[PDB]
């Protein structure tokens, strides 16, 4: 039903990232709002109703401080002529493949695996097999074809790009799920049904460059009211 | 606000000058002449129908009742015409629009209307 | 039961004029799927097919099609309503509006007519409330059946008055939105809108054909909205 | 415009009323001048006067001017003293029909004699 | 120079609720904004919202925002950023009031105030009796929200690129996102939007599973573009399901 | 306005159409009532009926109402099914001329009998 | 954009309810009666011309062909009048504008039109 | 609008002038064709020609078109060469009255013969 | 600014092309025909009055003076009609609006007007 | 002057083909010397109301230009019985035009557009 995470941002929307020491820093120019932005306003379980308020309030905030953020980030150098194609290489590869595999079958297999091993009930070796099958299906997708190659309203190309993004998101989600050794909120494994606070009271972060997992401290210091200390989950 | 507020429009308590009497009577006479046009049109059709129709129209006009109706129509139309010409003069700029001038014109129109009503009554009779 | 369809195909790149291509697709007799499921299963075989589908529930108004003559939503129309004995299942775009691809039509005129009525609230500014404007439950009930428009064009693309004069005629959906914003007790500038749509082409082009209500997916009645607009125009400008 | 009156705006109705009023005053002057100097009135002189082309043409023109003037004035009066919309519309329709019948009857009478 | 380029102060990749909300906020502040979208701005998944906006408007009954903040923190398992939750719960009322002013049809109580329905998970006095601070329309709260946001965008004359597919972000050598290259689905061309603020609002990505309630346009395009650009994705191991 | 129709706006054409339609319904009622009760019809009764002032005045008023109503309706139909400007203008001119000829012929016929 | 895009307007593939049939036939009958007014005006002029003209008009009306044309004109005018009065009732607010009510009114108008057409056919014949 | 001319806007007056001009050209063509082929003209042929229904109806329609066209053209000329308001208004009133009298006299003459 | 500034509008010093002569004469002929319509209407009423009235109208037309007035009216109306049809052709787009084309059309209209004036003069005479 | 709404903004200077540009020749070279308006009787009789040959030329130049997307506004603006239709094809401006222009054709095109729209 819902994606509890996404791009970690601040209270203003600026996406954050750590560099070589785990310290947060704002990615210049990039912002994020809505469900896609992981502002950490819902945690391990989203409360019905808070989604619309999240959207409205945080989007209005991001729009209000855009000038302040552009002033903070300072002037940004232009993009090189090679960056446009370093980005369009995906579309180029998608267009060039006339003999690649079937993308609909790739998506079907990926969805089967993700729904069979990465749902409300997760497991250790089950998630390991899921990770392996995801690796295999990603190596496959790396060759998928584009049968129809029209130019005016070509939905097949949009679907292939959406499938690329879906495979990326599925791999990230599977890695994150297999990383956290705990049972918190929606996340509930079968080999660790105990929600631990000594070492797992923190957010999970996915380094895409190396495809690695890391931990991140949860900001537990509000401004206007004293913070709330963690407690025992109630029925 | 369950019920709307009242409004004091008891015409029995308000007062109007002669200038307002003039306009109200002008409108009344306008409607009266609107109906009198059709009445006179019917009567003239009867008259112009044929000799017997002319005799019938003359007999109708010979009625005391019909005489009264015809005199009233004539008086109303005369009053309307006089007050309308006065209004048109005031509009074009042949009469000052001061309260004094307005009352003067109203009284003059009333006297001329009485004159014309008598003059037409001696005719219908 | 092998389902046989005749779909309206057209590609501006390699083509000269639209055509009707035949297709076959079997389906288990157990379940009864909507037309959107069959379209998806057919595009799985022929990727060249193109059709819009976003919500899959019939709440956003994306796959507005013209099935078997009548306009509707491919996602909320089962195969039974279209499947008949010894008759194909035709899938043609919405009439009137231009065609962009296989089944997608250029809906520019629809949005232009929608915008021409200024579809939004208009409050002067004086007597501002301390908080959100206060309108009683009846003033709110006055708005039901007037703001649920998902903008799927199934109403305007089924009215001959729309086909004959899309640019001038506002259309059933446009008039519905106009009435919704005219009756809302929050905007205090109704006379401006009334003078805006007092043209001999904007509103009075409706002849009570009552095809929009017949095809309305969300069960609305633009006919009554146009009637109320006519009544308000008579009350004011007469 | 109000889409229900025989006018276009304030100036239009003003000028129309004034012109038709001048015309009707001329017609009343003519009619009173005839009725005064006629002395003894019989069918003979009646038909001799209403048989001339000038008299009938003048009566038709006066009927047209009366149509216009009465339409304007009655629309004004109705808009003043009739709040209900359907009642006012029906009354103005009846008035306009009565005036058009006035004109058509004036014709049917003048071309009959 | 071989690809068309469009200059904009900001580029919002997405037309959903938060998307067009932030777009309108930016535009009103005197800043050029290109509001891209894969589908029509009123076809986003947010149209299928029916529960309502949770906020402590105090209309239904008397209460404060810290109760809502405690409820949120407790329901989040103590994982969400407490500062962000506090800020959201404190700004909720004003945001929803400005929304109402925009023209969103809100259910009305007897006294003519916004209606709110008691929804699960809401507690009084930090876990006391039930709360009724769920502001929403009858059954089309998200529908009306998106439609009113689009109406406001139209009123403000926002630059919207309907049915344009965001291909991938574009960063400079320094590492700052210089913009994003996208494709015109209708004609099929490709154009790079250059903006000093590349906001992402693609939305959910539930389509990665065999059964979901999200629209077909929920493919996590934004998360994929970010992972390709080098921005990390947080808390991807927690997805809210429904049995 | 459209500068080519016998109307002023939407409300004007609406009210005019409705009023002339009521008038024409009354005329049709009168004509059908006559034709029904006439029984045997001969030149004698034909002339006796079309010689009355009420009948001829009513026919002329009905012809005027038909003029107005037909002008409005035909302008609508032409604007609906005629895109070319010159062709539509010529067709509407022909229609208006035909209607004015209808009225003038109704006259030339009623004042002839 | 060398050639403009196509537009699916094949009326042979679209479907209309009875309410649209009603309006289309109303417009058709409106044009038919527009021409029938002139036809009947010519015939009435011939009739009222003179006794010999009346005899000629009666002979013309005695034609089977002319009988058919007259019956068709009568039926078209009756249908137009009935459907127009129904439309005016719907406008003023004497009939609900729901699909069910629309179809009901359309069927009632059709039946009354058949009745009036027969009634006028027994007359012309 | 100018509230004093027999028009609504520029396009209205344009189309009206052009249509009435076409009509009046047709009328002039008919009249010249008659006067040319008439050869010897006597009271007999004069009455025989002006006794037909087509001729009288055509003359009345031409008189109406002349009314409209002359009103438009004279309003234009007066607005061009008459700055004073009262004088221009009186002149246009006189012209419109003369044209309405033209039409009424054309009638009174055609239904007389 | 005690007195308003002067304005050079001495038409005796300005010059006009043939195209302006055409329009000025068209307006003159328009007014002339406006009066000629009433003149001819009076004459036709006299004619159609009765046999003696027809004889009187013929005697009036037999006057050299009346002959000249009738010929002038005919020539003015012919010139007006020709120049008006030329203007309408230019409007609709059957004649180029270049100075050369304008002068050509003006000369052709003048020649056709002379022709029609002679043709009508042989008639009135 | 030009009037562009703002939506669908181009990446650079608006793109109009060579024919759309040729549609502008003979309509923007007006040096505004008044030799056209000061030679038209329609101008002498009603300068305040009548727009004049140069004014109508500029109006048509800005109406036909493919860059302004609000032609209906201007068309309604100059649809008065005094603003445009006061031209009787006198053709004196073209006769006196120093820059060899033809305001007569511009006024004719304006009349044609008014007929197409408001008729
Ligand atoms: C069935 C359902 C019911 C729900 N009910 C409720 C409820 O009752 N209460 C509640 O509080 N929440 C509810 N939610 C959750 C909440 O409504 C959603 O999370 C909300 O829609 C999020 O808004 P958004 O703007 O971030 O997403 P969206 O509105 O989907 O915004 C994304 C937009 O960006 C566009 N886009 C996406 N990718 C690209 C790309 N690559 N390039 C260009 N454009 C792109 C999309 O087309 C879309 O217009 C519900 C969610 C679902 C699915
Ligand atoms: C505005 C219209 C102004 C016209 C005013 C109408 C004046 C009416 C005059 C009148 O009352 O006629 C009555 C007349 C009485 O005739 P009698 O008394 O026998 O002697 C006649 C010799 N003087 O009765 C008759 O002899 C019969 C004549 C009937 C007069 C009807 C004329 C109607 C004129 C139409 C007006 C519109
Ligand atoms: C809207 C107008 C509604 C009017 C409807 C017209 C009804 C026509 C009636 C008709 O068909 O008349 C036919 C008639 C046949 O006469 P016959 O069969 O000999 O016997 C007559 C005794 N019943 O033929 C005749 O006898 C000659 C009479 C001709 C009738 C012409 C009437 C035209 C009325 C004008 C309508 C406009
Ligand atoms: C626009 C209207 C166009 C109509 C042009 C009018 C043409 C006038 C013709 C004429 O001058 O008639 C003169 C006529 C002289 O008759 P006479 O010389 O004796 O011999 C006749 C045998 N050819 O004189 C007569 O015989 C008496 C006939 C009088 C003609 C009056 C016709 C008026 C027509 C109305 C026009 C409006
Ligand atoms: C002959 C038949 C006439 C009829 C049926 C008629 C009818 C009417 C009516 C009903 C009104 C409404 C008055 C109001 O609203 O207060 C009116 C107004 C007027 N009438 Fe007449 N009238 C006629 C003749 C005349 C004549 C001959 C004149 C000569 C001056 C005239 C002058 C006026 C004026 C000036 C007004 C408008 C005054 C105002 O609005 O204040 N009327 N007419
Ligand atoms: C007597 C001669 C008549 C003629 C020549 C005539 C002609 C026309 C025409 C051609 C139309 C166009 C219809 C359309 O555009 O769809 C029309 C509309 C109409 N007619 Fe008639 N008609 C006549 C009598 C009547 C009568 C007696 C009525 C009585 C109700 C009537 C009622 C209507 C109505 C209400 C409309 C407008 C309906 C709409 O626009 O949807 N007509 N007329
Ligand atoms: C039959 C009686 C007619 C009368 C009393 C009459 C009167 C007038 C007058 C006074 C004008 C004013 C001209 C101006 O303002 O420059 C005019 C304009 C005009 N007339 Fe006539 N006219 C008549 C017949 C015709 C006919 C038969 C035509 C055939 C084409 C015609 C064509 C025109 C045109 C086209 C105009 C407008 C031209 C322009 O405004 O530049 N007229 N009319
Ligand atoms: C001079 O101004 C006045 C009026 O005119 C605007 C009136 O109306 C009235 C009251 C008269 C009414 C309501 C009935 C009018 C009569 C008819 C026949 C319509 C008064 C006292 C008045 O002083
Ligand atoms: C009820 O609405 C409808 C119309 O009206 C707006 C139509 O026009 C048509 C198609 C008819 C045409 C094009 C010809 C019309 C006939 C004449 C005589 C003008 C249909 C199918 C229709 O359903
Ligand atoms: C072709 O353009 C012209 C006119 O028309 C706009 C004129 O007016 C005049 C001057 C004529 C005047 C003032 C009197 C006009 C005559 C009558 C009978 C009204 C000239 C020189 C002219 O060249
Ligand atoms: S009311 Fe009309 S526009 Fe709205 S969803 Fe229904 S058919 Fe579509
Ligand atoms: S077109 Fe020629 S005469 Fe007219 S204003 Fe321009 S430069 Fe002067
Ligand atoms: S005419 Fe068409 S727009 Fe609606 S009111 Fe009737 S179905
Ligand atoms: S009237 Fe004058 S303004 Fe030009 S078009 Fe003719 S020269
Ligand atoms: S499926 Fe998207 S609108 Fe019906
Ligand atoms: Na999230």
């Amino acid at each position: 039903h819902y994606m509890m995470g996404g791009i970690p941002t601040k209270v203003t929307g600026q996406a954050l990232t750590v560099n070589e020491k785990g310290e947060d820093v704002v990615v210049p120019g990039l912002f994020a709002v809505g469900e896609i932005a992981c502002v950490s306003v819902h945690g391990a379980n989203r409360l019905g109703g808070n989604s619309l308020l999240d959207l409205v309030v945080f989007g209005r905030a991001a729009g209000l401080h855009l000038q302040e953020s552009i002033a903070e980030q300072g002037a940004l150098r232009d993009a090189s002529e090679s960056d446009v194609e370093a980005s369009l290489d995906r579309l180029n590869r998608w267009n060039n493949n006339r003999n690649g595999e079937d993308p609909v079958a790739i998506r079907k297999a990926l969805q089967e695996c993700m729904q069979h091993n990465f749902s409300v009930f997760r497991e250790g070796d089950a998630m390991a097999k899921g990770l392996e099958q995801l690796k295999v299906i990603r190596e496959r997708l790396k060759n998928a074809r584009l049968d129809d190659t029209s130019s005016e309203f070509n939905t097949q190309r949009v679907e292939c790009l959406e499938l690329d993004n879906l495979m990326e998101t599925a791999y990230a989600t599977a890695v994150s799920a297999n990383f956290r050794t705990e049972s918190r909120g929606a996340h509930s494994r079968f080999d660790f049904p105990d929600r631990d606070d000594e070492n797992w009271l923190c957010h999970s972060l996915y380094l895409p460059e190396s495809e690695s997992m890391t931990r991140r401290s949860v900001n537990m210091e509000p401004k206007l009211r004293p913070a709330f200390p963690p407690k025992i989950r109630t029925y | 606000v369950k019920k709307q507020r009242p409004v004091n429009l008891d015409l029995q308590t308000i007062r109007f000058p002669i200038t307002a009497i003039a306009s109200i009577l002008h409108r009344v006479s306008g409607v009266i002449t609107f109906v009198a046009v059709g009445i006179l049109l019917w009567l003239l059709g009867t008259s112009l129908s044929s000799p017997e129709g002319f005799e019938q129209a003359s007999a109708i006009m010979g009625s005391f009742f019909v005489k009264f109706i015809m005199w009233g129509i004539l008086t109303a139309l005369a009053y309307h015409v006089v007050v309308g010409i006065r209004h048109m003069m005031m509009d074009f700029g042949y009469l000052e629009e001061t309260f004094e001038a307005g009352k003067r014109s109203a009284k003059i129109s009333f006297v001329i209307t009485v004159v014309l009503s008598l003059l037409a009554g001696v005719l219908v009779w | 039961m092998r389902l046989e369809f005749s779909i309206y195909r057209y590609n501006p790149d390699v083509d000269d004029a639209p055509r009707m291509q035949d297709y076959t697709l079997e389906a288990d007799e157990g379940r009864d799927m909507m037309l959107l499921d069959a379209l998806i299963q057919l595009k799985e075989k022929d990727p060249s097919l193109s059709f819009r589908r976003s919500c899959r529930e019939g709440v956003c108004g994306s796959d507005g099609l013209n099935m078997n003559g009548k306009n509707g939503l491919a996602c909320i129309t089962p195969i039974s309503a279209l499947n008949q004995p010894g008759k194909k299942i035709v899938i043609r775009p919405l009439p009137g509006l231009p065609v962009i691809r296989d089944l997608v039509v250029d809906m520019g005129q629809f949005y232009a007519q929608y915008e021409k009525i200024k579809p939004y609230l208009l409050n002067n500014g004086q007597n501002p409330p301390a908080r959100e404007h206060l309108q009683m439950p009846e003033q709110r009930e006055k708005l039901d059946g007037l703001y649920e428009c998902i903008l799927c064009a199934c109403c305007s693309t089924s009215c001959p008055s729309f086909w004959w004069n899309p640019d001038k005629f506002i259309g059933p959906a446009g008039l519905l939105a106009a009435y919704r914003f005219l009756i809302d007790s929050r905007d205090t500038e109704t006379d401006s809108r009334l003078d805006g749509l007092s043209d001999a082409f904007s509103v009075f082009r409706c002849h009570s054909i009552m095809n929009c209500v017949s095809v309305c997916p969300k069960g609305l009645n633009p006919t009554r909205a146009i009637g109320h607009i006519k009544s308000m125009l008579l009350q004011r400008n007469a | 415009s109000n889409a229900s009156a025989l006018g276009r705006n304030g100036v239009h109705d003003f000028i129309l009323v004034r012109a038709t009023a001048i015309v009707l005053t001329l017609y009343i002057i003519y009619m009173v001048g005839f009725f005064a100097t006629s002395g003894e009135l019989t069918y003979e002189v009646w038909i001799g006067f209403f048989a001339s082309a000038f008299t009938k043409v003048f009566t038709l023109l006066a009927l047209f001017s009366i149509l216009i003037h009465a339409w304007i004035g009655m629309w004004q009066v109705l808009t003043d003293y009739v709040k209900p919309l359907a009642l006012r519309l029906m009354l103005q329709l009846v008035i306009v029909v009565a005036l058009v019948v006035y004109v058509i009857y004036g014709f049917v009478v003048v071309w009959g004699v | 120079m071989k690809l068309p380029v469009r200059e904009f102060d900001a580029v919002v990749i997405g037309a959903g609720g938060a998307g067009m909300r932030a777009a309108l906020q930016i535009s009103q502040s005197g800043q050029t904004c290109a509001l891209l979208s894969k589908v029509f701005p009123t076809r986003s998944h947010t149209v299928s919202a029916q529960g309502g906006i949770t906020v402590a408007l105090g209309n239904t009954h008397e209460d404060n925002w810290e109760w809502h903040m405690y409820d949120t923190v407790k329901g989040s398992d103590y994982i969400g950023d407490q500062d962000a939750i506090e800020y959201m719960c404190k700004t909720g009322p004003e945001a929803i009031l400005e929304l109402e002013h925009m023209g969103l049809p809100f259910s009305r109580l007897d006294d003519g105030r916004i209606y709110q329905r008691p929804f699960g998970g809401q507690s009084k006095n930090f876990g006391g009796e039930q709360a009724a601070r769920t502001a929403a329309a009858a059954d089309r709260t998200g529908h009306a929200l998106l439609h009113t946001l689009y109406q406001q965008n139209l009123k403000n004359h926002t630059t919207i690129f309907s049915e344009w597919y965001a291909l991938d972000l574009v960063k400079n050598q320094d590492g700052a996102v210089v913009g994003c290259t996208a494709l015109c689905i209708e004609t099929g061309e490709v154009v790079y939007f250059k903006a000093r603020a590349t906001v992402l609002a693609t939305g959910g990505a539930g389509r990665i599973y065999q059964s979901t309630t999200n629209a077909h346009i929920n493919t996590g395009d934004g998360v994929g573009m970010a992972i390709r650009a080098g921005v990390p994705v947080q808390d991807m191991e927690m997805w809210q399901f429904h049995p």
